[PDB]
């Protein structure tokens, strides 16, 4: 139905059986998203801080 | 003796009433998202004219254990019921003065009000977080109303242990 693919598209083994595929132009791996850190209020510890 | 003893007491009613006005309405005042007008109970905006019970504590565990005492205004509240039973106090002391011990059990137990409003007055200004109402100021000079007359209630009190070390004497 199509005739070449760009997009980011998960090179894979199970799709590698059925199509082929480039060299990897952007590497990449699983990251930890947190937020950023605000001020958060000290309290009863900053007598001692 | 009972010009000092009848200020004593209308300053304690004038404190209690200042005290009562600072429970009821206008404690705090913040522009919510116009102004609105807080009395620790509820918030009343400036649609126009409605109010809500805006106090809601939920949106370490000392933040909520601070929350948990800024909810609904416990301390005050109980310095309220304090500053009445000392008020009585005084009142059943005032006539038929039998024992010459409860004046200085009724001081104490004022000024420790006094020192728990201060307190509530602390933690309700620590639950804050631009200007403040009139009940905050109406409640703070009844703090000074009421530190006077507790120093005027212990004066009369050792002014009368002295009378009786004189007449024991």
């Amino acid at each position: 139905k199509a005739d070449i693919a760009i997009a980011p598209l998960t090179i894979t083994l199970v799709r590698e059986e059925v199509i082929d595929f480039s060299k990897p132009f952007m590497s990449l791996g699983i990251s930890i998203m947190i937020k950023k850190p605000q001020k958060s209020k000290p309290g009863v510890f900053s007598f001692l801080d | 003796r009972g010009v000092q003893m009848l200020l004593t007491t209308v300053g304690a009613f004038a404190a209690f009433s200042l005290m009562t006005i600072a429970v009821g309405t206008d404690y705090w005042l913040y522009s919510r998202g116009v102004m609105t007008h807080s009395g620790l109970w509820r918030t009343c905006c400036l649609f126009k004219g409605l109010c809500k019970q805006i106090d809601h504590f939920p949106e370490d565990t000392a933040e909520y254990f601070l929350r948990a005492v800024r909810a609904s205004s416990i301390f005050p509240i109980l310095s309220v019921i304090l500053l009445f039973m000392g008020g009585l106090c005084i009142a059943a002391s005032e006539f038929y003065k039998t024992r010459h011990n409860i004046i200085l059990s009724a001081g104490i137990f004022f000024v420790s009000a006094g020192l728990s409003n201060i307190i509530g007055i602390i933690v309700y200004i620590s639950a804050n977080a631009y200007s403040y109402g009139w009940s905050f100021y109406f409640g703070a000079l009844s703090f000074i109303i009421a530190e006077m007359v507790g120093v005027l209630a212990v004066h009369m009190f050792i002014d009368r242990h002295k009378q009786l070390r004189a007449t024991a004497r």
